Formats: structure tokens, C-alpha cells, sequence
């Protein structure tokens, strides 16, 4: 059981990208577009960094992107992250 | 004269190259020949010899025969090997050693490690002139000139890579042309690089393949003195067959996960015997005899390594081997301690063991 | 930022390029500090946003045991982890990082001999068989053989490995005297 | 020909009896379970064997006098003073018993050589007993799941996708029950015999 | 065989809805639609 669930969680991480949950095989029709976007458009280290700046800066310095994202996580509403889609998948028409 | 000699001698590699596997199967049959004849071998009765007695007679003449045909032919297989496989591990090294010169920059940018054996031996190889000899791109010299000449300082860079400028224009000018005939000796003991060949043995003495051809030579050549040596060559078959590499490769697979596991027992076993030595003592005499008073956890040394023998070995555990508790005062702690003995050393971490193997296999 | 948030949203643009090209050293410069993610917009289309990063959070979050909490936290969330849930326990493990990220960053503020040995023993256990091409006794083997013969120039052959064995089993040896030395 | 000659001997019919393997194919599952890897465990047995004769040859070379099986002290019975018969002294009772050699011969209490027969001992339980016949015994399990598993993927395939034109089940299931429809109708493989 | 059917058991309900039997990307295409359809589109209590 336990070798099984390091394989499972070896399988899932590789095949689906941990924030959005789209499959890898949609970002890889671009070449190396899975990790290109699993290392900078939704990085897991990236998140939690804004995270910190977010609460380190002061509030009237905020910007409208970062105020209304201090107010969804004040709220604990989850709804800015992303879910289903992503820039690439927004933006199919005009980046290819 | 030298051509033909130079072109006997390649003829000769060149049969020890190709034949190099086919030996490799006869000294694996020679082996099992010698070891069926010493199979047969029985003591006679300060001084103690043991004699071959046999029907037929003649297999003592044949197992002499044997020997020395063994060790011609493991010799033939180092032979066979160094006329094979070195040029391949020699290209392997030196393409690894090119390119991290070239884009890591392993010596110039950056410095090894100083534990990475192979990168302190391979410092020299870059002085060395007939840099990679075997790998074909003779051209990473010159690359790696362009790419770091800039900063690190031209000359330095020249002289770390073993080139010459001065002696590079004076070439691309006129310069001193003169051949040499190749029947003079002084032209091969010149032309013979001993920076090369001297990081080039020190490769091949590193290469395991080669030391495990040597190891096997020596365990030949010490059956020549006595005959029992050649029973080590039995452990060849592993590699002779692929199948046996799977079968051992099922149990070697979670070699680390299986020392551990024999270590926790030690442990287990080691916590037991400290139970035991502070209070169950009386129960670990193992004289048959009443009156001889032979107890074997006096000694904690004693304790624990009868714990590490008997009681690992035997099925039910260090009960079947320690007096029994009947009407004792400790009998109930006795009989929990027993059972727990035997629930955790024989049938957990046996069972630990063997499903390690299992899956390992799955 | 600028020039990066142009050239994320002007992919195309040679003369955005260009000024890329002419300004790659700050680029790379700020290439660890710039960190970009993607959020669900107010405008119901996905974001990009770019803001600073702190060195010192790159390192503390690059210490190897906020890697295993980071996979731990990851292999219970794909075993045990609910899909509404998945975002709150990341949040979650997010704020306790974090934490255990400044105090650390606050607590923190204001075999060679064997490897020379057995090199050593390379060296002079190499030198000894280059002794013989150094004292160039094969020249009066030359003189006295001079009439050529396989059986000679076989055993010769032949008696090259054999120095080259004999040269690995004094190294063999130089290494193990020169380890139990070390040892003791 | 057993038949026959248990006319003349009753006993040949005993024989016959190794025919309820066939008879039954539940059975032959349970044969093929062991059977599935046959080479493997012949082979098994073959470094069995050979590490065995290793450990004899050490006895025969150092740990003789330990091998003496005499229950009377004034018979001087000898197990391994021949080769031949030390070697296969190891393969049958070191072999059988569950602790190993050690069991059987002389315990090294009192001797210069304790500590090294000790490890023999140890290393002989080590590998002949604990490690060799735990790899027989995974041979058989996980041939067994590799048995069950090769079940599961037939079944999952002929599920998943039609065994004729190779399409998805999901395309056909778009149409209600489509999928049966099309392999039962459209695709049927005793429609094409 | 017990164990790998729990598993089978857990890997069918979290991929495909029980009574229509599409695929769970689909629905989840849209955010949370996959346990929004099996919760009040398709929901085995509701239809007893
Ligand atoms: N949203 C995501 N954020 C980060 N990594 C993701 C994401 N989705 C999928 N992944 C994958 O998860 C893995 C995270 O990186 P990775 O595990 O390689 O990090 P590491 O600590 O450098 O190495 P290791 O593989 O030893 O853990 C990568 O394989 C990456 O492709
Ligand atoms: N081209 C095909 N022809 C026939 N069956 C197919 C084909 N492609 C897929 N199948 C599937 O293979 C199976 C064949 O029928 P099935 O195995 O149920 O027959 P049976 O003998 O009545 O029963 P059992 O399931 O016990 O074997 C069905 O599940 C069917 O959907
Ligand atoms: N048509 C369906 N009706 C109901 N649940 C469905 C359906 N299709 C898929 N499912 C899934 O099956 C599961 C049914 O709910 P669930 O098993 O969580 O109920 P529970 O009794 O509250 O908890 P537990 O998970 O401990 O059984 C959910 O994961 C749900 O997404
Ligand atoms: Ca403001
Ligand atoms: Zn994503
Ligand atoms: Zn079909
Ligand atoms: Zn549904």
C-alpha cells in the first residue's frame, strides 16, 4: 500500500498539473508546455510567495489585482484560484 | 618490418576482440569441470593431506591439465577484454570530461569537488595533448578556447589546455618539415605519450569490469596453489546468465532496506537481552549436567550474542531453548516476554524480510 | 516588471524583443526576484500577476526541511484530500510555512585522506611500469632480439598485461596498507 | 501403459490419479500458479545449490571437527570428511532445518574459531533459509498476481474499447447503450466467424 | 483483491458520474461542476 501510493502520487502529479487540474497532454501539444507551465504559470512556490507579500505590504499601497485578492483570502473565498483553465487556455486564439 | 609487425599485432587484437565472449563461456565450463573433479577429493590420516580417490584414476593428470587451461584462458580474457570493452569507457570518459570543460566549465569556471575521484584523476587528461584520442570531436580545444578566452585570461587559458600560440602561427607559416622513418625505435619511443597512457591505466584500474577480471585471475592463479580456489569461480554464473542476474537482481534490489531491517532486529534483540541479563537469569543454564553451573547470560556479551544465535535460529524462539517458568515467581513476565520474543523477531520481521523480497520481485 | 508583463502580453512585437535583447542584464539580474502566477479575474478572465520576491524567502524555502514537509503536504492531499478541501489545506500548509519561514529567517539572522592516498598510490604504482619505457631497457631487449620472432615477440605481448596485473595488484595493495593506516 | 501394468502391480493405479489436474480446471490454475515460473525457480534452486557447496567448501577447509554426528563419544563418525559427503550433509539437514547447519553440528563454545563460525552459522540462516526460500515463496505469490491481473486486463480492455475496429467505448456511449449495441450489432466476432 | 477492489470502488466514483457515466473532466470544465452535477444534477438519493 504504501509503495502503491508514492506510485499514485508520482502518476498524478506527472499527468495533471497540481493547481489547475488540467491533463498535461493539452499544455504539451506546445513543446514543453506541461513544466513550462507547471514552473511559471502555476508554481506552487510562486503562490505561496504571494502569499507572504501580500501580507507583509501595507494595505492602501495595494493594488486592485492584490487588494481583491486580500479580500477573497480575508473571506477564505478560494474562488481566485484557478480551476479548469488557464491563460493559455483563455488566450488560444490570439497566442497561436 | 614494423609494418608487418604492427599489422600481425592488430591481427591479434583483433581475434582476441571478437573472441573475447566465446572464452568468457569456456572458462565458466572449465570451472564447473574442475570443481566436479574436486568434488571427488577425501582426507587421509601433525600433518593432514587430502588425496584424490577415484575409479578411473586419471582425473588428478586431468585436473592439472585443467587448471592450466583455466588460467590460459582467463588470462585470454583479460587479453579480450582490454582489446574491447577499454576503448569504449576510455570514449565515455573523455566525451563526459569534453563537455563538462566545454559548457559547465568543470576546471576553468568552476572547481571538482576534491571527493569526485574521477574528476581529480581526470584534471590531467586536459594537459594531456591527445585529448579525446578515442572521441572524435578532436575539436573541443579550440571550442573551448573561443568560448572562454575572453576573460580568463588567453595565455592562462592556453597553458591550462596544454596549446601553444606562438608554435600554432609558426605552423600556419612556414615551419621545420621534416618525416622520420618508421623503422627507427626513436621515432616510437618519442612518439609514445606517457601523460596519456598514465591517465589511461589509471581509468582502466578504476573501471570495476576490469578489476572483477582481475580478482577472478588471482582466485585462478591461487587455485594453482590450492586447488579449493577454483570453487570461487562458481560465483560467475550470476553474470553468465541473465536470467540468475534477474533472480539475484530481485534481492539486491532493497539491499539498503534489508541491512536496516537485519540492524532493527540486532536492536530488538540487543533490548531483549538487556531484559533478560537484569531479570531473567536463572532460566539460561544450558548444562545437561546438573552439577556443572554453565550459564550462558552471565556475560552480557555472552547474553546478547546467544540471543543473536539460538533464539534468532530456533522457530518458537529463546523459550524452547531457556528453562521453562513453571512455578516461578516471574512466570507470567517469562511467558509475555516468550511471546513477544517470538511475535516480534520470528514472525514480523522474517515475514519483514521476505515480503521485501516479494515485492521487490513484483 | 514593465518590460516583462509586455512581453508576456506582446508576444509578437519585434521591436518589444529588441528591447528585451537590450535590457537582458537586468533581466537576468531579476530573474529570481520577479515570480508570476494566474488568478481567477474580477473580470471573469485569467490574470497574470507579477510581484517581488525576497531572496531570503527563496532560500528558506529552498532548505531541504521545508522540501519534506512540502512533500509530505503533497502526498496527503493526493491520498486523503477532497477537491473542495484541496484549496484550503494548501492555504493552510501556505500560513504554517510561512510562519516556520520567519522564524527561521529570524533565528538565522547574525574521506579526503583516503581519496589522496589512493591517488597517491595511482601515481607511483603508474610510474613504476613507466619506469620501464623511462629506463628504456626494451632497446638492448631490441639489440639482443634483433632477429625477429613470434615466439619472442608473443611472450613479449603477452608479458605487457602481465606488468600491467602485477602493477594493479601492488596498487591494490598500496590501497589497502594506505586505508589501514588512515584507520589506525 | 499404467493402467496395464497395475493389472500386474495394484499399485500403478496410484498413478492415475495425477490426472484430476486435467480433470479439473480450477486446479490447473491453481499448477499454473507454481508453474508459471518453472525456469525461474529451477534456476533458483541451481544458486541454492551453489551457495551451499561455498558454504562446504569453508566447513571442509576450516570447521571440521564440529561435523562429528556420533551420538556415541568413542565412535569417531565424521560427516565431513570427505567432500562429497560433507556437501550434501549441508544440502539435506542444513537444508531441512529450520535455524540451519548450526543446529546440527557441534556448537563452538570454548574455541579459537568461535567468532567465525558464529558468522558462518548466522550467514548460512541468513541466506540458504531466511532470504532463498522467501524468494520460492514470492516466485509463487506474485505469479499468482500476475495471474489475477492479467485477468483484470482483459476484462478491462474488452470493456473499454471493441476488440474489432479498436474505438473507445465513450464515442459509441454518446448514443445510449451504444456501445453493447455496436459490439452485439455492428462488430460481433461470431457474426464474422 | 479485496484492497484493489476498495480502490476500484473509490477510482470509478471520483471519475465518472454513477447514472449518466460521463467523465468527470468534463463537468469539471466548469469550476466544481463535477461534484455540483453528482450532488443536485444526478444524485442517487434524489432519485430514490
Ligand atoms: N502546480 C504545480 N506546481 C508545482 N509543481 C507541479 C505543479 N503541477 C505539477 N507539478 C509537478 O510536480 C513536481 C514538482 O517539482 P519536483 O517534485 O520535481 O521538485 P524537487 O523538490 O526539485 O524534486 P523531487 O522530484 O525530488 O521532489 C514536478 O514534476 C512538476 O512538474
Ligand atoms: N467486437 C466484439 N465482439 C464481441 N464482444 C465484444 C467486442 N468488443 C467488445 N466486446 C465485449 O466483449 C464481451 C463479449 O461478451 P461476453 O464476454 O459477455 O460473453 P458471454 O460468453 O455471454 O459471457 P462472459 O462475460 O461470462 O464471457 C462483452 O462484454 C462485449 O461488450
Ligand atoms: N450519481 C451520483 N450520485 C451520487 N454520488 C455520486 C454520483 N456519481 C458519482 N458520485 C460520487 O460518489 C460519492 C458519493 O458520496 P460519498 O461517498 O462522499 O458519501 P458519504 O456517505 O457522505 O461519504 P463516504 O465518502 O464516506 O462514503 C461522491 O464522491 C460523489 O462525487
Ligand atoms: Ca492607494
Ligand atoms: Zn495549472
Ligand atoms: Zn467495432
Ligand atoms: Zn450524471
Amino acid at each position: 500500500e504504501l509503495r502503491d501510493q508514492q506510485e499514485q502520487v508520482k502518476e498524478d502529479m506527472e499527468t495533471k498539473c497540481f493547481i489547475c487540474g488540467i491533463g498535461n497532454d493539452y499544455f504539451d501539444t506546445v513543446p514543453h508546455g506541461f513544466e513550462t507551465h507547471t514552473l511559471q504559470e502555476h508554481n506552487l512556490a510562486n503562490y505561496l510567495f504571494f502569499l507572504m507579500y501580500l501580507i507583509n505590504k501595507d494595505e492602501t499601497e495595494h493594488t486592485g489585482q492584490e487588494s481583491y485578492v486580500w479580500k477573497m483570502y480575508q473571506e477564505r473565498c478560494w474562488e481566485f484560484f484557478p480551476a479548469g483553465d488557464c491563460f493559455r487556455k483563455q488566450y488560444e486564439d490570439q497566442l497561436n | 618490418f614494423w609494418k608487418k609487425i604492427i599489422a600481425y599485432q592488430q591481427k591479434l587484437l583483433n581475434y582476441f576482440a571478437r573472441n573475447f565472449y566465446n572464452m568468457r563461456m569456456l572458462a565458466l565450463f572449465v570451472a564447473f569441470a574442475i570443481n566436479f573433479i574436486l568434488l571427488f577429493y577425501k582426507v587421509s590420516t601433525i600433518a593432514v593431506h587430502y588425496v584424490l580417490e577415484e575409479s578411473s584414476g586419471y582425473m588428478e593428470p586431468t585436473l592439472r591439465i585443467l587448471a592450466i587451461l583455466h588460467t590460459v584462458i582467463s588470462f585470454f580474457c583479460i587479453i579480450g577484454y582490454y582489446c574491447l570493452k577499454v576503448p569504449l569507457v576510455i570514449f565515455k570518459r573523455e566525451k563526459e570530461v569534453a563537455r563538462k570543460l566545454e559548457f559547465d566549465g568543470l576546471y576553468i569556471t568552476e572547481q571538482p569537488s576534491e571527493d569526485d575521484i574521477k574528476g581529480q584523476w581526470d584534471r590531467l587528461v586536459i594537459n594531456t595533448q591527445s585529448f579525446p584520442n578515442n572521441y572524435w570531436d578532436k575539436f573541443v580545444k579550440r571550442k573551448v578556447m573561443d568560448k572562454y578566452g575572453e576573460f580568463y585570461g588567453r595565455d592562462r587559458i592556453s597553458e591550462l589546455l596544454g596549446m601553444d600560440k606562438a608554435a600554432l602561427d609558426f605552423s600556419d607559416a612556414r615551419e621545420k618539415k621534416k618525416p622520420k622513418k618508421d623503422s627507427s625505435l626513436s621515432a616510437v619511443l618519442n612518439s609514445i605519450d606517457v601523460k596519456y597512457q598514465m591517465w589511461k591505466l589509471g581509468v582502466v584500474f578504476t573501471d570495476n569490469s576490469f578489476l572483477y577480471l582481475a580478482w577472478y585471475m588471482t582466485m585462478s592463479v591461487l587455485g594453482h596453489y590450492n586447488n579449493f580456489f577454483f570453487a570461487a569461480h562458481l560465483l560467475d554464473i550470476a553474470m553468465g546468465f541473465k536470467t540468475l542476474r534477474t533472480i539475484l537482481s530481485s534481492v539486491t534490489h532493497n539491499g539498503k532496506q534489508l541491512v536496516l531491517t537485519v540492524g532493527l532486529l540486532a536492536v530488538v534483540v540487543y533490548l531483549y537481552t538487556v531484559v533478560a541479563f537484569n531479570f531473567f537469569r536463572k532460566f539460561y543454564n544450558k548444562s545437561e549436567d546438573g552439577d556443572t553451573p554453565d550459564m550462558k547470560c552471565d556475560d552480557m556479551l555472552t547474553c546478547y550474542m546467544f540471543h543473536m544465535y539460538v533464539g534468532v535460529r530456533a522457530g518458537g524462539g529463546i523459550g524452547d531453548e531457556i528453562e521453562d517458568p513453571a512455578g516461578d515467581e516471574y512466570e507470567i513476565y517469562r511467558i509475555i516476554f516468550d511471546i513477544t520474543f517470538f511475535f516480534f523477531v520470528i514472525v514480523i520481521l522474517l515475514a519483514i524480510i521476505q515480503g521485501l523480497i516479494i515485492d521487490a520481485f513484483g | 516588471v514593465l518590460l516583462t508583463n509586455l512581453s508576456e502580453h506582446m508576444p509578437n512585437d519585434t521591436r518589444l524583443q529588441t528591447f528585451l535583447e537590450l535590457a537582458e542584464s537586468v533581466l537576468n539580474y531579476f530573474q529570481p526576484f520577479l515570480g508570476r502566477i494566474e488568478i481567477m479575474g474580477s473580470a471573469k478572465r485569467i490574470e497574470r500577476v507579477y510581484f517581488e520576491i525576497s531572496e531570503s524567502s527563496r532560500t528558506q524555502w529552498e532548505k531541504p526541511q521545508v522540501k519534506e514537509s512540502k512533500r509530505q503536504f503533497i502526498f496527503d492531499v493526493v491520498n486523503e484530500g477532497g477537491e473542495k478541501e484541496k484549496m484550503e489545506l494548501f492555504v493552510n500548509f501556505c500560513e504554517d510555512t510561512i510562519f516556520e519561514m520567519q522564524l527561521a529567517a529570524q533565528i538565522s539572522e547574525s574521506s579526503i585522506l583516503t581519496v589522496r592516498s589512493a591517488l597517491f598510490a595511482l601515481r607511483y604504482n603508474i610510474l613504476t611500469l613507466m619506469r620501464m619505457l623511462s629506463l628504456k631497457s626494451l632497446k638492448k631487449q631490441m639489440k639482443k632480439v634483433k632477429k625477429m620472432t613470434v615466439k619472442d615477440m608473443v611472450t613479449a605481448f603477452f608479458s605487457s598485461y602481465w606488468s600491467i596485473f602485477m602493477t594493479l595488484l601492488h596498487f591494490v595493495a598500496s590501497v589497502f596498507r594506505g586505508f589501514f593506516r588512515i584507520i589506525c | 501403459t499404467m493402467s496395464v501394468l497395475g493389472h500386474y502391480n495394484n499399485f500403478f493405479f496410484a498413478a492415475h490419479l495425477l490426472d484430476i489436474a486435467m480433470g479439473f480446471k480450477t486446479l490447473r490454475t491453481i499448477l499454473s500458479s507454481v508453474t508459471h515460473n518453472g525456469k525461474q525457480l529451477v534456476l533458483t534452486v541451481g544458486l541454492l545449490a551453489v551457495v551451499v557447496y561455498l558454504y562446504t567448501v569453508v566447513a571442509f577447509n576450516f570447521f571440521r571437527k564440529f561435523y562429528n554426528k556420533s551420538e556415541d563419544g568413542d565412535t569417531p563418525d565424521m560427516k565431513c570428511d570427505d567432500m562429497l559427503t560433507c556437501y550434501m550433509f549441508h544440502m539435506y539437514v542444513g537444508v531441512r532445518a529450520g535455524g540451519g547447519i548450526g543446529d546440527e553440528i557441534e556448537d563452538p563454545a570454548g574455541d579459537e574459531y568461535e567468532i567465525y563460525r558464529i558468522i558462518f552459522d548466522i550467514t548460512f540462516f541468513f541466506f540458504v533459509i531466511v532470504i532463498l526460500l522467501a524468494i520460492i515463496q514470492g516466485l509463487i505469490i506474485d505469479a499468482f498476481g500476475e495471474l489475477r491481473d492479467q485477468q483484470e486486463q482483459v476484462k478491462e480492455d474488452m470493456e473499454t474499447k471493441c476488440f474489432i475496429c479498436g474505438i473507445g467505448n465513450d464515442y459509441f456511449d454518446t448514443v445510449p447503450h451504444g456501445f453493447e449495441t455496436h459490439t452485439l450489432q455492428e462488430h460481433n466476432l461470431a457474426n464474422y466467424l
